[PDB]
RNA sequence: CUUUAAUGUUUGAUGUUCUAACGUUGACCCGUAAUCCGGGUUGCGGACAGUGUCUGGUGGGUAGUUUGACUGGGGCGGUC
RNA sequence: AAUUCCUUGUCGGGUAAGUUCCGACCUGCACGAAUGGCGUAAUGAUGGCCAGGCUGUCUCCACCCGAGACUCAGUGAAAU
RNA sequence: GCUCGCCGGAAGACCAAGGGUUCCUGUCCAACGUUAAUCGGGGCAGGGUGAGUCGACCCCUAAGGCGAGGCCGAAAGGCGUAGUCGAUGGGAAACAGGUUAAUAUUCCUGUACUUGGUGUUACUGCGAAGGGGGGACGGAGAAGGCUAUGUUGGCCGGGCGACGGUUGUCCCGGUUUAAGCGUGUAGGCUGGUUUUCCAGGCAAAUCCGGAAAAUCAAGGCUGAGGCGUGAUGACGAGGCACUACGGUGCUGAAGCAACAAAUGCCCUGCUUCCAGGAAAAGCCUCUAAGCAUCAGGUAACAUCAAAUCGUACCCCAAACCGACACAGGUGGUCAGGUAGAGAAUACCAAGGCGCUUGAGAGAACUCGGGUGAAGGAACUAGGCAAAAUGGUGCCGUAACUUCGGGAGAAGGCACGCUGAUAUGUAGGUGAGGUCCCUCGCGGAUGGAGCUGAAAUCAGUCGAAGAUACCAGCUGGCUGCAACUGUUUAUUAAAAACACAGCACUGUGCAAACACGAAAGUGGACGUAUACGGUGUGACGCCUGCCCGGUGCCGGGAGGUUAAU
RNA sequence: AGGACCGAACCGACUAAUGUCGAAAAAUUAGCGGAUGACUUGUGGCUGGGGGUGAAAGGCCAAUCAAACCGGGAGAUAGCU
């Protein structure tokens, strides 16, 4: 659900929240948790990478299940979770064997719900199945690019692709962003579309929730010096220099896709 | 004010100690040249 | 010799297919109480990608430099 | 106009007196629409002006309370 | 020794870090103390630091370091696995009183507790770098039960007192007692007992998890405080006897009740919020390998050991960092009485100090203030500085507005003391007696007793009763910026930077991008509702024309075009 | 519930005055803004010089920063004093 906070005060006024009622208002599966220690942007070096990344609220990581492996046994959806990792909510499924997991939430998927992996598998949201037995024309997520890696594609909140061509040991998959990728048949994939698909609506009201969320300030290269950006300098906000970013490549529209080892398996580019 | 230097004898020990000089061969030659100088404390120690 | 034609020959540019080089930050087993690494099987690409020398283009991102002289406040204007 | 050389542009308000300020016109040297234009409640140790109380800021300074200044005893520098 | 003054949320007492004998005594003013000095944190000599229960040490570990093999790199070396370090964290145990000039939670007196070895006795399956539970956790907020603590009353010992009265509802001081042990309550959590089965817990499992049942409906875990013992013990006001006259020995009465109450415990609790809130070890349990007449474990008893290191002193300062005996800086703990909402402010208890130059005079002038005739900003770039309001309760509160705000708008009236309402009310707490009890730390009545606001009337003193400190000046027009916030430590705090939002562009995941000769990393153990770059900066109208020049994208007709 | 309001500790330095061979190589007095968060602080580490970090000022990097400090080239050169 959406809901704008009455404007009590600034930072609350532009305040819109997403709150989700179904969700779990408890600890954890402790046995499924794992730390995950922050890095603030820095490497193996120590220097900054990535910038305007630093600070937030501790996090604990869930160890979500994604290559599914569990073929043929059926499990229930004990319950949903907030994993603050992903941008989606996760579900906690217990198997018939007497095992809990995680796997991540489609649309459809609620508590008490049942659902079952490997190739005898059903149509219904939640199952696991190769896009050889899912039909033509179907909208899938957690699909995977080689068999048994886990799932690559359409993992965030409220995103799938579509099945739109059988090119025999290959098949073609529209994605979000435009793109007609060629994936082999035998990676496995999951029906349905991801939960959470009000995620856009949040606005974080003000600055504090993105500085508590992980991302630090963000400084445009005109107020910066020309020792430091290729822009600024100049009396009185002066530009007179084309895009670029700050090592001097120019952005703005120039192509940094150069592989040449996964063109094969590129049929289209964005538009 | 609080000064450029706050002692800790911890710190001390573990950024300008002996096993800190040994640990990398440029605290070593810093030793070598200590010792070729011949100076009473060779490093910061108890 | 100018002009042509089946056969066998040197072959190059391009296209399709295969794997035995190569890639695997895919899966399984071992060294191994091991997300490193190496080895064995398999799957997926595959003579592509990537690397080494030469070479055309871009390249103030970086590095070394220059920006003459006469010239009565300065530069401009003018002369060598 | 945070932009205007001429300029204190012209007109009305505010003071008796207003190169500042507000409102109206545009003769825009040299505003202008995401290096944003137009309004915007609330916010500001933000710029400017005005009005009420207040008072030593001032007309115009006067006295008093404490430490220096001054005298004595002991210690005792500096720039040049 | 007696007066006067200061701190007393500190200018008191403990520590952590940091110093290294500055701590006490005897002895001296050669040098130091911004003067003298017999004095000192100064010179010489001596003494002083006692730990199974404090901490370090030690088991484990986060960030992070090192890193056997391994990858890469001209060499050096860089990354990193298994492993090992790394407290700023998790793990076992003590309190009261007394003592030295200097040590005490270490020494002495009393009562306890914890971990292992050895031996005896009765049973039994033991057994892990392996599995499961626990360890194990955020922000904000309300109540309840308590306690440290403080007030009053009764009791005890003394006093009745130099300027009026004080045998009386009067004054002075005490009324303290720990850890551990047994009861286990207030409160919080959770449904238990038994049988059968399961490809799950990288092999197994009686252990965890899951699936079926029969039975009861209670059981189990945690849990402050209070109560008895600890304790017919220590301590205890005061008195008595000697004093190297500083001081030492003996004795020693009562040691209870009510109220208020914490930021401290129940509370790692309970309720909500998204920003989803460490890991491992100790601890309980299950089994693999191997042995089960063994070994090993359990329960009771006796004994041994718990080593080594710091223990002085300062620790908001004269001893630490500032070159100084420097108006500066320094983390945590306890932190009381009255007024006060308050850890503010005013005076004090405990406790600590008068800050290491003073003695005179009371010129101009300087520094910090007090007052002021009349005008009240006329001074000045500028209401700069100064002056002024300032608190509680009640009425009331404009334009605009995003309907929240503006607003504590602006602007008006009462605050002292005493008696009555009410020989202290409402309210809070709550004795004894009476009745029940699923019988004890149990439930009703009841108000004894204690505490106790706010309001009305009347009277009364003062020029002024928020009487001291504390404690917004107010309104309008207006440019900037949405706002909170951050910046040039050490002349610029702003219209500058940043911000949530918006738009373009790049990236298909061995992703783009950046650090790296390369490995490998952050991005991300994330993934097109995801991440990087760019420009603007909430919200409403929106964001008009231009592709010539320079970038970017696509094209290949035709000319040029290196290496070969 | 609030990157809410008034206001102690805590953080910072917006105004005035004193101090410039000062108590202090940016200090003291009264006002001053935040004071539940984009807050602050203790401890232990990581980011090392044409490099680090930087809510961005050419700011900070041990009282020194438009390229720190230490030793060497080095008795650099100086048509200059």
């Amino acid at each position: 659900a959406v809901v704008k906070c009455k404007p009590t005060s600034p930072g609350r006024r532009h305040v819109v929240k997403v709150v989700n009622p179904e969700l779990h208002k408890g600890k954890p599966f402790a046995p499924l948790l794992e730390k995950n220690s922050k890095s603030g942007g820095r490497n193996n070096n120590g220097r900054i990478t990535t910038r305007h990344i630093g600070g937030g609220h501790k996090q604990a990581y869930r160890i979500v299940d994604f290559k599914r492996n569990k073929d043929g046994i059926p499990a229930v959806v004990e319950r949903l979770e907030y994993d603050p990792n992903r941008s989606a909510n996760i579900a906690l499924v217990l198997y018939k064997d007497g095992e809990r997991r995680y796997i991540l939430a489609p649309k459809g998927l609620k508590a008490g719900d049942q659902i079952q992996s490997g190739v005898d598998a059903a149509i219904k949201p939640g199952n696991t199945l190769p896009m050889r037995n899912i039909p033509v024309g179907s909208t899938v997520h957690n699909v995977e690019m080689k068999p048994g890696k886990g799932g690559q594609l359409a993992r965030s909140a409220g995103t799938y692709v579509q099945i739109v061509a059988r090119d025999g040991a290959y098949v073609t998959l529209r994605l979000r962003s435009g793109e007609m990728r060629k994936v082999e048949a035998d990676c496995r994939a999951t029906l349905g579309e991801v939960g959470n698909a009000e995620h856009m609506l949040r606005v974080l009201g003000k600055a504090g929730a993105a500085r508590w969320r992980g991302v630090r300030p963000t400084v445009r290269g005109t107020a910066m010096n020309p020792v430091d950006h290729p822009h600024g300098g100049g009396e009185g906000r002066n530009f007179g220099k084309h895009p670029v970013t700050p090592w001097g490549v120019q952005t703005k529209g120039k192509k940094t896709r150069s592989n040449k080892r996964t063109d094969k398996f590129i049929v289209r580019r964005r538009s | 004010m609080k000064r450029t230097f706050q002692p800790s004898v911890l710190k001390r020990n573990r950024s300008h100690g002996f096993r800190a000089r040994m640990a990398t061969k440029n605290g070593r030659q810093v030793l070598a040249r200590r010792r070729a100088k011949g100076r009473a404390r060779l490093t910061v120690s108890k």
